[PDB]
């Protein structure tokens, strides 16, 4: 419990450092995301093709 | 109180923040241009 409690803390801390959101840190760190196909992919599988 | 003023102060509610404007760049994706349909010429390689 301790041990959450401290690291939901420095977690927040280091994010207010950072001046992020907890929406820019699930952006960059989730794994629910999508599985539509975007046209920046769409433009990557071209460019690589 | 004796001149009808209220003893307890009012509240105070408090305003709402300026919001955050956003924005976004939407993009496209449109093909690619296709191979036509290769002619032989009459010249050799190094004219043509």
């Amino acid at each position: 419990l301790t041990q959450l409690i401290s690291f939901l803390f420095q977690c927040t801390q280091w994010l207010t450092t950072q001046k992020w959101s907890v929406s820019d840190v699930f952006l960059m760190t989730t794994d629910n995301y999508s599985t539509v196909l975007t046209p920046d992919i769409e433009n990557l599988i071209t460019t690589l093709s | 109180t004796i001149d009808g003023q209220p003893l307890s102060l009012s509240l105070y509610a408090t305003p709402a923040d300026p919001s955050m404007l956003l924005s976004a760049a939407i993009t496209a994706s449109q093909g690619g241009g296709d191979l036509p349909h290769a002619v032989m010429p009459m010249y050799r390689f190094p004219v043509i």
